[PDB]
C-alpha cells in the first residue's frame, strides 16, 4: 500500500513529499501544478534509533560535502566511495580500516536513512534563560506569573544561567547574587540602546556575569527577588493605559545576551500583560478614548502603529537570530498586546507564542508549565541554534522554506534561481527546535534523485549534536508514466504545503488574490488529474489519492487563517504562528476539525464537518487544534437538564455524559499550547462555535455546491 | 601720620560699646560693626540687617556725580538677632493679605501717613493716597498717631514679617515643605583619603539634628541619597524596608530620577533603613578603582527630583576632583597664562561651558539650592564647580589637600552648621525705595532675570546682598530716602511668609553732609563686590584704575569743598573716611584684583565668590586681619588682648601672634619665642622641637593653652566659616604665605604708597 509507505518514510526520516515520484523533465512538473515540496521534520521523535559517537564523513568536494548515507556506493575492498550527489571519490578515515560488507557501519544501514551524531565541537556550553517581566498589571496576574517563574526556575538544570530584566516606565537590568543590598541597572523607557551601548553601561568586557548567573547557586536569591516582585509604581491617571515600554525592554533583553553569550543557546522569554504604550515598538497610543488596532482599522488605513513598530521586532527578531537565540512571548489580557507587531520574534526565531485572558488562569499556568517538558532522560524537548542543510541532486534545485527559520543567503550549486518563501540559500539557522518543529521545503525540477537534511544543533544536555537524513524518491518519464506520477501523489501533504505557500503569501503585499490564486490550482490539479468527459461535469470522478483534496481546499479557503476579518489581528498572528511551526497530523486538524459523535447506538465516531451529523440525540467532541468543543444535541441536553445522569438507575447515561468529558481530559494534556475549552448544548451562547467550523471560484458556500462550481469548472 | 584701622576701631568701641543704640532717628548712624553694643528697634531696621554706604543721600544727580560716593545697601535679612535683642514679630491681615499701597505696592510700614480720621493713607514712598481697608480701621488721636501704633508691630516697628496669603505661592496652592538631598562623589580619590566614611558616618549622627520650628513636633523637611561615580547610584530607602535598594542610572547625557517614593522619606520613620544604608556605602565602593567622575548631571538629577516631589530643597554636594567623564558638563584641565593686561583674563573666571549657567537657571526656577563641600588636591575649575551654589544662594566649602588627621575637624563643623543654618527656599527678594530714587544694581549669591525681583533660591542667616541705588528725579531734605527691603520666601514647615525691613535715611543738599554720614566699612563692602563682579567683563587693570580714580575724586571733592583752608603739603580726611584710603589699599592688595606668582586661579575665583555673599561684618575681617599678641597675654578675666597693626612692624621675635581673616586662623611664634609658653601652650619644650606640619588643636596643660583656646573660641564664634588653623615656625618656614595676610606691608604697594599715590591724582585735579 501506497499508505503504509507514507507513514513509513515519516516516521522514520521527519519527510513528507507532495510526490513521491518525481517528474524527470522540468515542464511536466510545472503542468503538475502542484510543486515537488516536503514537510520536513528535522528533530522527530526517534527514540528507536541509537546515536552514534563519532564524527560524520563528509564528502571530500567542496561545494558538496554532502554526508556518507545509504544511497552512496562503497568499495570495501580498497576502502572506498563516491559521492552518490557529486559522484566524487573519496576515501574511509583511519578507524574505519575493519569495514565489512557484513560488518559495514551504521549510516551505510537502509535502516538508518536518518540517524544522529555526537560531535566534539569543544565549548559544553550551559542554557540560558532570560526571563524579561512586564510589571504593569493587577497583583492577581502579577502574583500569578512571579509563582509560574518560581517553580520554572525549579525544574532548570543547575548548570543553567537565568537573568531577570524587569519593566515598565522603565526597564530594569537585576544584577543577581548581589547579596545584601539588590542593585539593578534602570533605562528610560523611551530610549533604544545598542548591544555595543549597553556593554558599557552594564560595565561589561568584550565577546557568569552580574546579570546572567547559574541555578544553584542563585536560587534562593532570585526567587527571593521574584516573590518581593510588586507591579510597576507609578500610578495611571484616569482614563489612561499605563506607560509599558514593551519595545525597549526586548531590545535591552537582546542586547544583554548579545555581548556576552552571542551565538549559543539561550531563550528570552518575555511575559506582557498589555500593549507597548510607549514606543519604539509602540503599539498604541496612552489614551483609553482610542481603542486598538482592529483589522479593519489596519485596513482603512487607520491605524498608525502598525508600520513603525513592526519594523522596530522585524529588526530585534533578526538581530536575535544573527546570535542564536529565541524570544518567546507570553501575552495575557483581556485585550491585544501587539502580537500582530511582535510575531516575528517567535516567527524568525524558534519562539514559543502563548495567549491568554490573564496569566492567573489554568490556561497559562498549564501552557507555561509544559514548556519544560523533560524526556525519558530527564532533559527538556528543546534544541538550540540549530543549522539545517539541504543537498540535492543535480536535476533539483531548491526554491526555498516556509517555516520558523532565517536564510544564512548560503550559495550553492542546489540553489535555484527562483526562490519561494526564504529563499536564495540552502541554508537556514533554525533558533529554536522542538520535536515538532517542521519546515516547509519547496523543490525544483531542471534512476532515483536525492535530498539530504542535515541538522546541527544544541541539544538540552549542552552536546552538540547532528543529525542527518538522507531519502530518495523515484524518477519518472512523465510521457509514460503519469500513473505512475500521478499514483505517489500526497493528497494530505500537498494540501499542508499549499496552505504554508498561501498564508505566507497572505502577509506580503498581495491582497485577496490568493482565494484567487489557490482555487486556480485547485481546478487545473482537477483538469490534470481528473476522470471525465469534457463537459459532463457529472461526469467527474476524482481517484480515491485526489478525491479528498478539494474538500482540504474548501475548508482552507474558510478558515480563521485566510478570513481574518473576524479575528484579532493578534489572533490571527497567533493562529498562523502554530500552523506553520506544525507536523502533518496536527496542522490537518487545524485546517479541518476533527469531529466524533457520541450516542447511545454505537461507539464513538468520526463524523464528516457537516450539519448533518448534528442531531439531538447525539453528543459531539469537536477537536480543532486550538479549541476543544463539546456539544448536546437538544433532547440530551433536556435529559441533563433534568437530572437523570445522577440517578443510579441511569448508570448509562452517566458514563454517555462523560465520556466525551474523557477524551476532552486527554487532549488538554498532551497538547502544548493548551486549547481553550468549551462546553455548550443546543441553543448555547457558545454553540456558534461548532456551527461555523462545519471573480473568485465561488461566493461561500455549501461543501456540495463548493464541489459544483468547481466539477463544472474542470471539465471547461 | 594716620589714624589706624585698629585706633578707630577702638575709639568707636569706647565711645559707644556697650551701649544700646535704638533707632528711632531717621538717617541715623549706626556704630561700626566692630563694636559689640546693643540694639533696640523702635523705628528703623537694625543695623544687624541692613547698613548703607552713607545714611544721608544726596538730594541730586549732579550732586551725586560730584561726590562719587556710592549710594548702597549691604542687606543681611536673615542675620541672627542676639539673644538680648527682640525676635521678629509675626503680622497677621488676614484672608485680604498684607496691607499694600496700591501704586508702589509698598508694604504697610511706620512711613504711612494717616490722615481724614484714619479713613485713607497715603504713601511715603510715593505719596499716594489710599483707602484703609474696613477690618484694618482705626482711629487717628491726636496727630494720626492712629492709636495702635505701638500695638501693631507693622505700624511702629522696621522689621517684622507678613503672613503670606496664596497668591504669594507658586501655582496658588500652599508651597510644600523641602528637602536635603545628600550627594556623595564615591570615586577612589573619596574612598581613600577616608572621606566617603567620614561623611556617612558623621551623618548617622547629623540627621537628627536637622531643624524643626518649635510649633511641630519632627523636622516636615524630607531626606534622600544618591552617590555617583561617573555614573549615578540612587538609593530607595521607604519606611518599609529591612534594605535599602540601589538603582543605577547609567545614561548621564540625559539624566533621569529612576523613583517617586522612596528617595524623599521623612528620617525618623526610615531611621534604620537609612542607618543600614549609610553602614553600607563605604563597604559598597571599598574596590572601586573608578577615577573620573561627572558633576553636572548629579546636580541635574537632584533637581529633577525635588522637581518630581514638587518641593522646593537643598542639595548637599560632596565632591573631589576635577570632573573630566565624558557626559555633558564635562571640564577640560585648561588654565592659561592669559591674566596681566590680557583682557580675556575674564575668561578665566567664568565657566568653561554654557551648561552651568542655564542649570543654575533650572534650579532657581525650581527652588533648588545647591552646597557644594569640595575636596580638591589639584586643579578643579572653581570657576565652574562654584558657579551653581552661588547664584543658587548656597555655600561653597573648599577644603585644598585635605587630610584626614588634621582638617577632618574643619570639615565636620562646616557640614554640622551648615545643616543646621536657619533657613529660607523660593526667595525672591525686591527692594522699594521712595520718590526720588531705585535700585539699580544688586551682587550676591543670587539670579536675575529681570531688574526689580533679586531670585534667592535658598537663603540663609550668613549671607548678605549689596543693592546700589541711582537717582531718579530729586530728593527732598524734608522727606529723607526711604528703602523697604521685602522678602518673599517659603519656611521649612512650608509656610510662605514675608520678611520686611524698613530704613529711613535723611537728605541733604550740603555735600558736607554727606561725608559725615558715610560708613567706611559699607563703602568698602560695595567697592569690593562692584569690583569683584566687574572681574567676568573688564581688565583688571582697568578695573583698579576705576577704583583709585573713584577714591581720589571722593577725597578731592571734599577737599575742594568742606575743606577748612589748609597747605597744599596735607591730605584733608574727613572723619567717616579716616581709615578709607587704608582699607581700599587692601581691596587692590588683593589677589583677586593682582597677579598669578604664586597663587593658583583657584584661589583667586574662591576668594572672588566668597566675597560676594559677605555681611558687612566678614568684608571688614577678611580684608583687615586681626592680629592678637599672645605672649603678652593676661593669665585671666579679660575678654581679648586688644588688636594690634597688620603690618610685620609689630611682631616681636619673643612673641607669639594670632591672625584670622574669617577663612585661615595663623599661631605664630618667633624664633626667640620664651620656651615657658611654648611648653604650656604646646607642651614641647622647644622651639626647635614643634611641628609646623602637625596642625591638631593642643590638648593640655592649663595655665595659658586654655586661655588661647577660649580666645580662638572667642575669634570663631560669629564666624560662619570655621577656620583652618596653620602653625608657623618664625623663620626659614612657610610664614612665606602667612605673610601674605599682612596687609599693611609691601608684599603691590604699601599703606604709606598708596596714600602717597591718591595724593598724587588728588592734585591732579586742584582747586
Ligand atoms: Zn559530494
Ligand atoms: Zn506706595
Amino acid at each position: 500500500t501506497y499508505l503504509e509507505f507514507i507513514q513509513q518514510n515519516e516516521e522514520r526520516d521527519g519527510v513528507r513529499f507532495s510526490w513521491n515520484v518525481w517528474p524527470s523533465s522540468r515542464l511536466e512538473a510545472t503542468r503538475m501544478v502542484v510543486p515537488v515540496a516536503a514537510l520536513f521534520t528535522p528533530l522527530k521523535e526517534r527514540p528507536d534509533l541509537p546515536p552514534i559517537q563519532y564524527e560524520p564523513v563528509l564528502c571530500s568536494r567542496t561545494t558538496c560535502r554532502a554526508v556518507l548515507n545509504p544511497l552512496c556506493q562503497v568499495d570495501y575492498r580498497a576502502k572506498l566511495w563516491a559521492c552518490n550527489f557529486c559522484y566524487q571519490r573519496n576515501q574511509f578515515p583511519p578507524s574505519y580500516a575493519g569495514i565489512s560488507e557484513l560488518n559495514q557501519p551504521a549510516e551505510l544501514l537502509p535502516q538508518f536513512s536518518s540517524i544522529e551524531y555526537v560531535v566534539l565541537r569543544g565549548p559544553q556550553m550551559p542554557l540560558i534563560f532570560l526571563y524579561v517581566v512586564d510589571t504593569c498589571m493587577e497583583d492577581e496576574d502579577l502574583q500569578a506569573l512571579k509563582e509560574s517563574m518560581q517553580m520554572s526556575l525549579s525544574l532548570l538544570p543547575p548548570t543553567a544561567l537565568v537573568g531577570l530584566i524587569t519593566f515598565g516606565r522603565m526597564v530594569q537590568v537585576h544584577e543577581l547574587g548581589c547579596e545584601g543590598i539588590s542593585k539593578s541597572y534602570v533605562f528610560r523607557g523611551t530610549k533604544d540602546l545598542s548591544a555595543k551601548q549597553l556593554q558599557e553601561m552594564l560595565g561589561l568586557s568584550k565577546v557568569s556575569n552580574r546579570f546572567l548567573q547559574p541555578v544553584q547557586k542563585i536560587d534562593m536569591n532570585l526567587t527571593d527577588l521574584l516573590g518581593e516582585l510588586q507591579r510597576d509604581p507609578w500610578p495611571v491617571p484616569q482614563g489612561k493605559r499605563p506607560l509599558r515600554s514593551s519595545g525597549v525592554a526586548l531590545s535591552i533583553a537582546v542586547g544583554l545576551l548579545e555581548c556576552t553569550f552571542p551565538n549559543t543557546g539561550a531563550r528570552i522569554m518575555m511575559f506582557i500583560g498589555g500593549p507597548a504604550t510607549q514606543g519604539p515598538g509602540m503599539v498604541v497610543g496612552d489614551e483609553l478614548k482610542t481603542p486598538i488596532r482592529s483589522w479593519h482599522d489596519i485596513d482603512k488605513d487607520n491605524a498608525k502603529y502598525v508600520k513603525k513598530g513592526t519594523k522596530h521586532f522585524e529588526a530585534l527578531a533578526n538581530r536575535a537570530a544573527t546570535t542564536g537565540h529565541v524570544i518567546d512571548i507570553y501575552a495575557c489580557a483581556l485585550d491585544q498586546t501587539g502580537l500582530l507587531e511582535m510575531k516575528c520574534c517567535p516567527n524568525l526565531t524558534g519562539g514559543y507564542m502563548v495567549m491568554g485572558d490573564s496569566f492567573n488562569t489554568s490556561l497559562f499556568k498549564q501552557t507555561f508549565q509544559r514548556v519544560f517538558t523533560k524526556d525519558m532522560h530527564g532533559q527538556f524537548k528543546m534544541g538550540f541554534g540549530g543549522t539545517l542543510e539541504i543537498k540535492t541532486s543535480r536535476e533539483i534545485k531548491i526554491s526555498g522554506a516556509i517555516g520558523p527559520c532565517v536564510s544564512l543567503n548560503s550559495k550553492g550549486p542546489c540553489v535555484s534561481e527562483n526562490e519561494i518563501g526564504t529563499g536564495g540559500t540552502c541554508q537556514w539557522k533554525i533558533c529554536g527546535l522542538s520535536p515538532t518543529t517542521t519546515l516547509a521545503i519547496y523543490f525544483e525540477v531542471v534512476g532515483r534523485g536525492a535530498i539530504q537534511f542535515v541538522t546541527q544543533y544544541q541539544h538540552s544536555s549542552g552536546q552538540r549534536r547532528i543529525r542527518v537524513t538522507t531519502i530518495a524518491r523515484n524518477w519518472a518519464d512523465a510521457q509514460t508514466q503519469i500513473q505512475n506520477i500521478a499514483a505517489s501523489f500526497d493528497q494530505e501533504a500537498a494540501a499542508i504545503l499549499m496552505a504554508r505557500l498561501a498564508i505566507y503569501r497572505a502577509e506580503t503585499e498581495e491582497g485577496p488574490d490568493v482565494l484567487r490564486w489557490l482555487d486556480r490550482q485547485l481546478i487545473r490539479l482537477c483538469q490534470k488529474f481528473g476522470e471525465y468527459h469534457k463537459d459532463d461535469p457529472s461526469s467527474f470522478r476524482f481517484s480515491e489519492t485526489f478525491s479528498l483534496y478539494p474538500q482540504f481546499m474548501f475548508h482552507l479557503r474558510r478558515s480563521s487563517f485566510l478570513q481574518v476579518f473576524n479575528n484579532s489581528p493578534d489572533e490571527s498572528s497567533y493562529y498562523r504562528h502554530h500552523f506553520m511551526r506544525q507536523d502533518l497530523t496536527q496542522s490537518l486538524i487545524m485546517i479541518q476539525p476533527i469531529l466524533y459523535a457520541y450516542s447511545f447506538s454505537g461507539p464513538p465516531e468520526p463524523v464528516l464537518l457537516d450539519s448533518s451529523s448534528i442531531l439531538a440525540d447525539r453528543i459531539l467532541l469537536m477537536d480543532t487544534f486550538f479549541q476543544i468543543l463539546i456539544y448536546h444535541g437538544e433532547t440530551i441536553a433536556q435529559w441533563r437538564k433534568s437530572g437523570y445522569q445522577d440517578m443510579p438507575e441511569y448508570e448509562n447515561f452517566r458514563h454517555l455524559l462523560q465520556a466525551p468529558v474523557d477524551d476532552a481530559q486527554e487532549i488538554l494534556h498532551s497538547r502544548f499550547p493548551m486549547p481553550r475549552y468549551i462546553d455548550t448544548e443546543h441553543g448555547g451562547s457558545q454553540a456558534r462555535f461548532l456551527l461555523s467550523k462545519v471573480p473568485i471560484l465561488t461566493d461561500d458556500v455549501s461543501l456540495q455546491v463548493f464541489m459544483d462550481h468547481l466539477k463544472k469548472l474542470a471539465v471547461s | 601720620a594716620m589714624g589706624s584701622p585698629i585706633q578707630v576701631i577702638e575709639n568707636d568701641r569706647a565711645s559707644r560699646g556697650g551701649q544700646v543704640y535704638a533707632t528711632n532717628t531717621r538717617g541715623q548712624i549706626p556704630p561700626l560693626v566692630t563694636t559689640d553694643c546693643m540694639i533696640q528697634d523702635q523705628g528703623n531696621a537694625s543695623p544687624r540687617f541692613i547698613r548703607c554706604t552713607t545714611y544721608c543721600f544726596p538730594c541730586t544727580s549732579d550732586m551725586a556725580k560730584q561726590a562719587q560716593i556710592p549710594l548702597a545697601a549691604v542687606i543681611k535679612p536673615f542675620a541672627t538677632i542676639p539673644s538680648n535683642e527682640s525676635p521678629l514679630y509675626l503680622v497677621n491681615h488676614g484672608e485680604s493679605g498684607p496691607v499694600r499701597c496700591n501704586r508702589c505696592k509698598a508694604y504697610m510700614c511706620p512711613f504711612m501717613q494717616f490722615i481724614e480720621g484714619g479713613r485713607r493713607y497715603q504713601c511715603g514712598f510715593c505719596n499716594c493716597v489710599n483707602d484703609v481697608p474696613p477690618f484694618y480701621f482705626q482711629h487717628l488721636d491726636h496727630i494720626g498717631r492712629r492709636l495702635d501704633h505701638y500695638e501693631k508691630p507693622e505700624l511702629s516697628l522696621g522689621s517684622y514679617e507678613y503672613v503670606a496669603t496664596l497668591d504669594y505661592c507658586r501655582k496658588s496652592k500652599p508651597p510644600n515643605p523641602p528637602a536635603f538631598i545628600f550627594m556623595i562623589d564615591v570615586s577612589y580619590s573619596n574612598i581613600k583619603n577616608g572621606l566617603v566614611k567620614l561623611i556617612c558616618e558623621e551623618l548617622k549622627t547629623m540627621l537628627e539634628k536637622i531643624p524643626k520650628e518649635e510649633q511641630e513636633e519632627t523636622s516636615a523637611i524630607r531626606v534622600g541619597f544618591i552617590t555617583y561615580n561617573k555614573v549615578l547610584h540612587f538609593f530607595n530607602v521607604k519606611s518599609n524596608l529591612a534594605q535599602p535598594q540601589m538603582m543605577v542610572v547609567t545614561d548621564v547625557g540625559e539624566v533621569f530620577v529612576p523613583l517617586l517614593d522612596g528617595f524623599l522619606v521623612n528620617y525618623q520613620e526610615s531611621q534604620s533603613v537609612i542607618h543600614n544604608l549609610l553602614d553600607q556605602i563605604p563597604d559598597m565602593f571599598a574596590d572601586s578603582n573608578e577615577n573620573e567622575t561627572v558633576f553636572a548631571p548629579v546636580i541635574q538629577a537632584g533637581m529633577e527630583a525635588l522637581k518630581a516631589a514638587d518641593c522646593p530643597g537643598k542639595l548637599f554636594i560632596f565632591h573631589s576632583s576635577l570632573p573630566t567623564a565624558e557626559a555633558p558638563g564635562k571640564l577640560k584641565n585648561r588654565d592659561d597664562k592669559k591674566l596681566v593686561n590680557t583682557d580675556k583674563e575674564k575668561i578665566l573666571f567664568q565657566p568653561q561651558t554654557n551648561v552651568y549657567d542655564s542649570l543654575a537657571k533650572d534650579c532657581v526656577a525650581h527652588g533648588c539650592s545647591v552646597t557644594l563641600f569640595l575636596f580638591p588636591s589639584q586643579y578643579v575649575d572653581v570657576a565652574s564647580l562654584g558657579l551653581v551654589p552661588q547664584l543658587t544662594g548656597g555655600t561653597l566649602y573648599k577644603y585644598n589637600n585635605f587630610q584626614m588627621h588634621l582638617d577632618r575637624q574643619q570639615f565636620l563643623n562646616d557640614l554640622r552648621n551648615d545643616i543646621e543654618k536657619k533657613i529660607g527656599f523660593d526667595a525672591i527678594m525686591r527692594v522699594r525705595t521712595s520718590t526720588g530714587f531705585r535700585a539699580t544694581d544688586f551682587f550676591g549669591g543670587i539670579l536675575m532675570n529681570n531688574t526689580t525681583d533679586v531670585e534667592m533660591a535658598a537663603i540663609d542667616c550668613d549671607k548678605a546682598v549689596t543693592v546700589e541705588f541711582k537717582h531718579d528725579d530729586k530728593l527732598s531734605e524734608d522727606s529723607g530716602a526711604l528703602i523697604q527691603c521685602a522678602v518673599l520666601y517659603t519656611t521649612i514647615s512650608g509656610q510662605r511668609r514675608l520678611r520686611i525691613h524698613n530704613l529711613g535715611l535723611n537728605c541733604s543738599s550740603q555735600l558736607a553732609d554727606l561725608y559725615k554720614s558715610c560708613e567706611t566699612d559699607a563703602l568698602i563692602n560695595f567697592f569690593a563686590k562692584s569690583a569683584f563682579k566687574a572681574v567676568l567683563h573688564q581688565p583688571l587693570k582697568v578695573i583698579r584704575e576705576i577704583l583709585v580714580n573713584q577714591t581720589a575724586h571722593m577725597l578731592a571733592c571734599y577737599r575742594k569743598n568742606c575743606a577748612s583752608p589748609s597747605a597744599a603739603s596735607q591730605l584733608i580726611l574727613p572723619d567717616s573716611m579716616k581709615v578709607l584710603p587704608v582699607y581700599m589699599n587692601c581691596l587692590l592688595k588683593n589677589c583677586v584684583l593682582l597677579s598669578r606668582p604664586e597663587i593658583s586661579t583657584d584661589e583667586r575665583a574662591y576668594q572672588r565668590q566668597l566675597v560676594m555673599t559677605m555681611g558687612v561684618a566678614d568684608s571688614q575681617l577678611f580684608f583687615y586681619p586681626q592680629l592678637l599678641p599672645i605672649h603678652t597675654l593676661d593669665v585671666k578675666s579679660t575678654m581679648l588682648p586688644a588688636a594690634v597693626r597688620c603690618s610685620e612692624s609689630r611682631l616681636s621675635e619673643e612673641g607669639i601672634f594670632l591672625l584670622a581673616n574669617g577663612l585661615h586662623m595663623f599661631l605664630w611664634l618667633g624664633v626667640s619665642s620664651p620656651p615657658e609658653l611654648i611648653q604650656g601652650i604646646f607642651n614641647v619644650p622647644s622651639f626647635a622641637h614643634i611641628n609646623t606640619d602637625m596642625t591638631l588643636l593642643p590638648e593640655v596643660g592649663n595655665p595659658y593653652s586654655q586661655q588661647l583656646r577660649m580666645i580662638m573660641g572667642i575669634i570663631q564664634q560669629k564666624r560662619p566659616y570655621s577656620m583652618k588653623l596653620t602653625i608657623v615656625k618664625q623663620r626659614e618656614q612657610p610664614e612665606m604665605v602667612f605673610r601674605q595676610f599682612l596687609v599693611e606691608d609691601k608684599g603691590g604697594s604699601s599703606y604709606v604708597d598708596f596714600l602717597c599715590c591718591v595724593h598724587k591724582e588728588i592734585c591732579q585735579l586742584l582747586n
